[PDB]
């Protein structure tokens, strides 16, 4: 029996898979990291515009970033979480290690700055908003709250441009080329 | 007497080897008690061998033994493996070294020789009255142990080695604790430098720095501590000038560390808020210390970005500390990130960026020596797994440099082993199972790889292996910081502006030069510039003249023609601005060697000498026959004259020998290492039994093309590692007097990983003039032999005014197998000198005018057959006309000759041929025509001149015919016939000579006969095929035979000498299908003769002679011989014209058909 | 528009766990592009199925005999 393994194309599908594969701040940071991993892996598919090359981010990078997040939350018991330290380490050491260019380091740093800003109200995508944890919730309650936030999200048809914060010209070019290739292949497949 | 001396020397060498082997056997089994009971059959075999050796020794005092000992070495493999298991650091030693160290039951001085192999930073052990006082580092630092180790007579190597290993760690910790306590007392570090070892001072200073910086970070003040660190740096800089060499190295390394401290404090001071300062302090490496641990060696831990690592307290010595750049700190951070989860650290990027050095510096900061391996194609799964089980038992940090060089199958296969090591470290497994044997796993071990992707001939790591390594990009280093800090440490008053000028100059030189592939101006050339500027301060001073001279001496020789002008213009724009003894020695060496010291040759010799003065590996690149070998030989001769140190040279051709013959090859049937050639030379130099190589310079010249597959196995040899890492685990150091030369003609296929490691000398034009080359060749030919009167005649006749125009006219001719006229002079000079020496017998009975005319005729003939010997008949006629017009002198025509001294022609030299009927089928029959006798005579004249002959022409032209016809009428030469194919090796040539030659040790490959020489006739020399890098094994082997007169024997790595064997080659035009162009470095040594097709009239005459011979059988039809032959010749011509190769590939016609 | 056909007609999709569970074959083949490896999915599936994987990379005679 033959199975071809490849990364999930959708962004929300990737977030759902990374969330379902798993104090309350650890749950919050894991949710943010799953969102960041999904966004960066979706951005990697746009070769000339999303990055300057073809980079591959896998589960090892997510594991290392999650271990670093748990280590930061464990060693800082004062609840003054160093979001700048997390941003710099994730964009430079964990996810930015393989990044050979400079503009791609800049865009990884910008993605980390948008996701790991550590604000009370975080608009990670134009539709969904992730409120920060309170001081009396439980781990199971936090997991239920975050999966309820994730479930209500509806992915728009322009998620490759609206969610990744990119101009629509290159997105339209890439989608048009892919649609043309698939439609031509199935047209010459259907004629005989 | 010479043969007797050689036999005595060989017997002495064999006896020394047998005595060493028996001493090792007596040490391991013949003397120690309670060691004979492990293997009783091997015990009895060793007893029998010892009895035989004792009987032989008694017979000598009043071969087969070595064979029996070598047979029982395979029985000792399990014993040696168990001995390596007992002390895990024995995995870095060879089997012979293991025998030497086990057999030293009471000597206890052979272990101090292998300290450097086992430990990496300890060169000897200080003994005192059968006890150990301390160890001595490679740099010369002395570490005194806490307590003297008491040694007995029954004690063996492993237990006292283990307690010495623990005592080294305890002594390092004790010195660190004392230094840290004394620094806590409040004293300055300048008095503490002269007391303890460098590692203790470094660790104590780091702990104090991080404690004080955290104290200053509790508040928001940094100016006072920054000023204090600045005064400390100034104090160390003042103390640098008034200290010994060891204290100089110690103060320099402390200066590196204190400059890093000052940089970090200054960066923390400029932070606007507290959060930026906290993030910056979390990013940099911090050296804390536990205050509650009852274990001493685990009391110091290292923190960076939250993760914690343990200091090992292993002896480091005084290494060349690296300048702390931001890229270095980010690399340390990602290495700590990878090692927190027991993963493998990984660095990728272009060559010369600081990857292996970064891994080594991380190990040094973590207090352990990183054992670096240079991966290669020969590293199979078993060899790599053996290295892994070597480094897991030790606990050492193994760095696998050039991890791309491994085969893809090996990379896939060792993935399970690497994952097993990582999982065992993560889960705390005591024993891991590798290679079907359960081995202990030390918790201190780690694996690092530094691959260099994007180059030709390198594999790609599979993703199931890449997921076990945390890779980091090292594309762009910070050369400005490195240059500024190094210049500041060396004592230059202006460091910032000077370093900025150096980096700007290197950038502008990289941007404003021609796009040649060997122009790399990265970090390695900056390091070379600084390492050259360091000695120059004695005669130039710490300023700008020193760096200008260093830049010239490092960069100028590797530049082209216009790039030198660009270099001069840029050096004038940016920077503002005796050697009599060496030049006199060079001129004396050239006079004794016969060369002419022009401006170009002297400039190249000066460049070579000045670049080798600080660089250990060199590359000499230029056109074929431009003067590379002459350059380095003359410089080495001048070196021996000027310094008094004797020079030994080993000229090795890289591509002639396979890699298994060059470096070595483990025998899979018995897991025994077999030394190659370069490895054997290096081991002989390192061992130094006779004391000869103690004060001599050793040169190893690789006189072949730079194959990446062959040279990148010496990557660790070329760079600062200076270690030859063998597959079996042996780490052969490179002595400072051991230098490597690379002689090549092009750098098309070599990688930047090789060009950057070696100083490069570029030969833009030939180093000799045309007339100077002619004069040197004449002098060599005279020395190879009245004599004073004849010498003036040939030299005066070689008038350069006509000769230069003759060469210019010869440049316009069409030459098959294109060779420059600068390279064809050897044939002309040697042929003319041979002809003069041959006709010297009848030169005493003729006048001066006759002598001048005969000499002029012979020189004109030699010039014709050298310059235009590889051209068609019409071209040869045009050239003989123009050499007649460009020289009163005797006229040479197309058939002019000298008979026994009178001038005649070939028309009177034709002998009458009346073939019998039955003599047609004899293959040795040749019908003499004008062209046949002319080619035969010139071939015999060239072959008597001790020169190689390459016969070129279409198939069926008569090259083999002229060969056999010239060599049949002589009793001085035998002919051997070798037909080369698409797949021909050196072994076929050696097999064709096994029944025709003798190996005599006077080694020498003399011919089997005693009076007749041997002629190696190689047919179809174009046919042997190129490899994937464009080189022919057989062609370079024949070039080695022609030029160096010998070859290296593969199995016993010994040099033979070819004495009475000549080489004649036969080849087709390169434009023919299936033929490839040979290298000009081979064709330079062989005289070329073009043998064309016979004319139609000549073919008709030859075959009407054949038809008359046939029709002698049928006498009534003797009047039809001419029509039959003309019909056959017309038929052959029409078949050749009509059916061409364009129709079918096998439509080849020749006179062989007729 | 491309995914509209999948979202309209076919109301089921199969992941690796569904293929492994809903197949009678005891032999499976996994393919992927270069620099993408999916052995972690198989390890996770084996952990979820309470079985044990024996990871044997191929390429050497020792690994072939072990396999
Ligand atoms: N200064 C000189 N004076 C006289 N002869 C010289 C001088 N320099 C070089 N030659 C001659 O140049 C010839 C070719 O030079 P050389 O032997 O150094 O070649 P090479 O660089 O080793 O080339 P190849 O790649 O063919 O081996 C030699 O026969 C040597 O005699
Ligand atoms: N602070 C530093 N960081 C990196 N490299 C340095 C530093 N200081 C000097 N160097 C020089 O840079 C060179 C780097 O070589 P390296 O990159 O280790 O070779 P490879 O590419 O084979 O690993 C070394 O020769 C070293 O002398
Ligand atoms: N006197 C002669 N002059 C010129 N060619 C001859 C003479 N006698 C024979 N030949 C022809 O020359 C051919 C020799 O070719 P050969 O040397 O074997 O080819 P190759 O040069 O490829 O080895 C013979 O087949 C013969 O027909
Ligand atoms: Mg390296």
């Amino acid at each position: 029996d033959r199975v071809v393994y490849e990364d999930i194309p959708g962004i929300l599908d990737t977030v759902k898979d990374l969330w379902g594969s798993q104090g309350v701040w650890s749950v919050y940071c894991t949710f943010l990291l799953s969102w960041f991993h999904a966004l960066i892996t979706a951005r990697t598919r746009l070769v000339p515009h999303g990055f300057s090359k073809k980079y591959y981010f896998n589960d090892c990078d997510f594991q290392f970033a999650s271990v670093y997040l748990e280590n930061v939350l464990a060693t800082n018991s004062t609840n003054n979480i160093p979001w700048a330290q997390v941003r710099d380490h994730i964009a430079t050491i964990v996810y930015g290690g393989k990044i050979d260019e400079e503009k791609d380091l800049e865009v990884v740093a910008k993605l980390c700055a948008h996701v790991f800003c550590g604000s009370d109200n975080l608009q990670i995508v134009p539709g969904v908003r992730i409120p920060q944890p309170l001081l009396q919730q439980s781990e199971e309650e936090e997991r239920a709250r975050l999966t309820a936030i994730l479930s209500n999200t509806i992915e728009p048809a322009d998620s490759l441009s609206s969610w990744l914060q990119l101009p629509r010209e290159s997105i339209l070019d890439y989608e048009r080329l892919q649609a043309k290739e698939v439609a031509s292949s199935t047209e010459q497949l259907l004629q005989e | 007497l010479e043969s007797k001396l050689t036999k005595l020397s060989e017997i002495q060498v064999n006896w020394v080897e047998v005595q060493f082997y028996w001493l090792d056997l007596y040490g391991i089994l013949g003397e120690n008690l309670d060691i004979q009971n492990f293997l009783p059959l091997e015990t009895s075999k060793f007893k029998s061998l010892t009895s035989e050796y004792k009987m032989i020794t008694t017979r000598a005092f009043q071969k087969l033994t070595i064979d029996s000992l070598k047979m029982i070495k395979s029985s000792l493999s399990t014993f040696l493996e168990r001995q390596r298991r007992q002390f895990p650091r024995f995995y870095f030693l060879g089997n012979d070294d293991l025998l030497k160290i086990i057999g030293s039951g009471k000597h206890h001085d052979q272990v101090s020789k292998f300290m450097k192999k086992m430990f990496g930073s300890i060169e000897s052990i200080i003994f005192f009255e059968d006890s150990i006082t301390g160890v001595r580092s490679v740099e010369g630092e002395v570490l005194n142990l806490n307590e003297k180790i008491e040694l007995k007579d029954s004690i063996q190597a492993q237990e006292w080695l283990n307690i010495l290993d623990t005592e080294i760690k305890l002594s390092v910790f004790t010195q660190f604790r004392d230094c840290l306590g004394q620094l806590k007392d409040g004293t300055d570090i300048e008095v503490v430098v002269s007391k303890y070892i460098f590692q203790a001072i470094l660790l104590s200073a780091q702990v104090m720095w991080t404690e004080l910086v955290e104290k200053c970070l509790q508040t928001n003040e940094f100016s006072k501590y920054w000023k204090e660190v600045d005064m400390k740096i100034k104090g160390l800089l003042d103390k640098l000038n008034k200290s010994s060499d060891n204290v100089k190295k110690k103060i320099e390394a402390l200066l590196v560390e204190y400059l890093h401290f000052n940089n970090v404090i200054g960066q923390l001071k400029n932070c606007s808020t507290k959060e930026e300062a906290r993030l910056l302090w979390a990013k940099v490496q911090k050296f804390y210390q536990k205050n509650d641990t009852l274990d001493d060696l685990n009391s110091v831990f290292i923190s960076q970005s939250g993760y914690l690592l343990q200091y090992k307290f292993e002896y480091i010595g005084i290494p060349e500390r690296l300048i702390y750049t931001p890229l270095l700190l980010v690399g340390f951070a990602t290495l700590t990130d990878s090692l927190h989860q027991k993963y493998g650290g990984c660095f990728f990027g272009p060559a010369g960026t600081g990857k292996t050095e970064t891994v080594k510096a991380f190990g040094q900061n973590l207090g352990r020596v990183v054992v670096v391996f240079n991966c290669d194609d020969s590293f199979d799964y078993q060899v790599l797994s053996r290295l892994l089980v070597g480094i897991t038992q030790i606990g050492a940090w193994g760095c696998f440099d050039e991890f791309n060089r491994l085969d893809e199958k090996v990379l896939s296969a060792v993935s399970a082993n690497i994952q097993q090591i990582q999982n065992g470290l993560q889960v705390g497994k005591s024993h891991i199972t590798l290679l079907e044997e359960e081995t202990p796993l030390s918790p201190h071990t780690a694996v690092f790889i530094t691959l260099n992707p994007g180059y030709n001939g390198r594999s790609e790591l599979p993703e199931n292996l890449k997921k076990s390594f945390r890779e980091f990009s090292m594309k762009s280093p910070q050369s400005g910081t490195i240059a500024e800090m190094i210049l500041q440490i060396m004592g230059f008053e202006d460091s910032k502006s000077l370093a900025s000028k150096i980096v700007h100059f290197l950038e502008l030189l990289s941007s404003k030069c021609s796009s040649m592939n060997h122009y790399h101006f990265g970090l390695r050339t900056l390091k070379g510039v600084l390492r050259n500027c360091s000695p120059l301060v004695s005669e130039f001073g710490e300023g700008e003249k020193t760096v200008v001279e260093s830049l010239k001496r490092v960069i100028l020789p590797s530049l082209g023609d216009t790039d030198e002008l660009v270099f001069k213009d840029e050096l004038s724009k940016i920077f503002d601005s005796n050697s009599k003894a060496i030049v006199q020695c060079l001129k004396d060496a050239g006079q004794r060697s016969g060369f002419s010291m022009s401006e170009e040759f002297l400039k190249k010799c000066m460049q070579f000498y000045y670049m080798q003065k600080t660089q250990q590996a060199l590359i000499l690149v230029g056109k074929a026959g431009c003067g590379k070998t002459a350059t380095w030989k003359t410089v080495i001769d001048a070196m021996a004259i000027f310094d008094g140190h004797a020079n030994v040279v080993y000229v090795i051709d890289t591509k002639v020998l396979t890699k298994e013959s060059l470096y070595g090859s483990m025998l899979k049937a018995t897991l025994e290492w077999r030394d190659g050639l370069f490895t054997s030379i290096l081991r002989r130099v390192n061992d130094d039994i006779t004391g000869t190589f103690k004060n001599s310079r050793i040169w190893v010249v690789f006189d072949s093309d730079l194959d990446p597959e062959y040279v990148e196995a010496m990557n660790s040899v070329l760079d600062d590692n200076k270690i030859l890492t063998l597959p079996n685990g042996e780490r052969l150091p490179i002595p400072p007097n051991f230098r490597i030369l690379f002689e090549t003609d092009n750098l098309d296929h070599t990688t930047p990983a090789t060009i950057t490691r070696c100083g490069l000398l570029w030969f833009s034009t030939d180093v000799c003039s045309i007339s100077s080359k002619i004069d040197h060749l004449l002098n060599k030919s005279y020395e190879a032999l009245e004599l004073d009167k004849l010498k003036d005649l040939i030299s005066d006749s070689f008038d350069m005014a006509s000769l230069t125009n003759i060469f210019t006219c010869s440049n316009d001719l069409v030459h098959i197998l294109g060779v420059r006229t600068f390279n064809k002079l050897e044939t002309a000079v040697q042929l003319a000198v041979h002809l003069i020496s041959s006709y010297r017998q009848w030169f005493q009975n003729l006048d001066d005018k006759s002598l001048k005319d005969v000499i002029t005729l012979l020189i004109k003939r030699s010039l014709l057959y050298a310059l235009a010997g590889d051209s068609t008949g019409e071209s040869q006629r045009a050239f003989i006309q123009t050499i007649n017009t460009y020289f009163d002198s005797q006229e040479l025509s197309d058939y002019s000759t000298i008979v026994i001294l009178s001038f005649s022609s070939f028309c009177s030299e034709i002998p009458s041929v009346s073939l019998e009927a039955h003599e047609v089928m004899r293959p040795d029959i040749v019908i003499p025509t004008i062209d046949t006798i002319k080619h035969e005579k010139i071939f015999y004249d060239l072959l008597n001149s001790k020169r190689g002959i390459i016969l070129c022409g279409p198939p069926g032209s008569g090259k083999t015919m002229i060969m056999n016809n010239a060599l049949r009428n002589s009793s001085l030469y035998d002919v051997v016939g070798i037909n080369f194919s698409k797949d021909t090796t050196t072994e076929h040539i050696l097999s064709a000579l096994h029944r025709h030659t003798n190996y005599v040790t006077t080694l020498t490959l003399l011919p089997k006969s005693d009076i007749k020489n041997l002629v190696l006739f190689c047919d179809e020399i174009n046919l042997p095929k190129l490899d994937k890098y464009g080189s022919q094994n057989v062609v370079l082997f024949l070039r080695q035979l022609m030029e160096k007169q010998g070859f290296w024997k593969t199995p016993e790595n010994k040099w033979v000498t070819i004495e009475r064997i000549h080489i004649v080659g036969a080849c087709n035009p390169p434009t023919d299908p299936g033929r490839i162009p040979m290298s000009e470095r081979f064709t330079r040594h062989a005289a070329i003769l073009y043998l064309g097709y016979p004319s139609g009239k000549s073919l008709s005459q030859i075959y009407e002679i054949y038809y008359k011979a046939i029709f002698k059988l049928v006498p009534e039809f003797r009047s039809y011989t001419e029509p039959f032959a003309r019909a056959s010749v017309h038929l052959y011509n029409e078949c050749k014209a009509r059916y061409s190769t364009g129709l079918q590939s096998h439509y080849l016609f020749s006179p062989r058909e007729l | 528009a491309l995914n509209w056909f999948k979202n309209e007609f076919f109301v089921d999709e199969w992941n690796i766990a569904d293929v492994v569970a809903n197949s009678e074959n005891n032999y499976f083949t996994m393919a992927s592009e270069r620099d993408v490896d999916g052995t972690f999915k198989l390890i996770e599936l084996a952990k979820a199925s309470k079985e044990s994987l024996k990871i044997i990379p191929l390429g050497s005679i020792e690994n072939l005999n072990y396999a």
